[PDB]
């Protein structure tokens, strides 16, 4: 009851859900810049911080 | 000592909070200075002698 010629369209139904989902997936989140979750890191320097203006 | 120091300076409660036990260490200082010429009635150091051996009271 399911003939050879409907395959394509479920292959292009499923080509579309997986590129749908590797668009996303693509996408990753790179390095924090956040200075207020690296602010220790200048805290526990050998040195204190100079304020310089 | 530079290197410690440098590391109290990176700390956050033990360099305000280690430093209380200091004064005690004086208070030692001076405690056992009044007490190497303290003056003491003779009858109660006869009487009652601080940890000495041979006591009966004591047990021994």
């Amino acid at each position: 009851d399911v003939p050879i010629e409907k395959i394509p369209e479920h292959a292009n139904v499923l080509l579309k859900k997986i590129d749908a989902c590797l668009e996303i997936l693509s996408k990753d989140i790179g390095e924090v810049t956040d200075a207020e979750a690296h602010e220790m890191y200048f805290e526990t320097s050998k040195f204190q911080i100079l304020h310089i203006y | 000592f530079y290197n410690l120091y440098n590391f109290v300076r990176i700390g956050r409660v033990s360099k305000y909070v280690c430093w209380l036990s200091l004064p005690l260490v004086f208070q030692r200082m001076w405690m056992k200075n009044r007490a190497t010429g303290m003056e003491y009635d003779i009858d109660l150091e006869n009487y009652a002698p601080f940890e000495a051996k041979k006591n009966p009271m004591h047990g021994h």
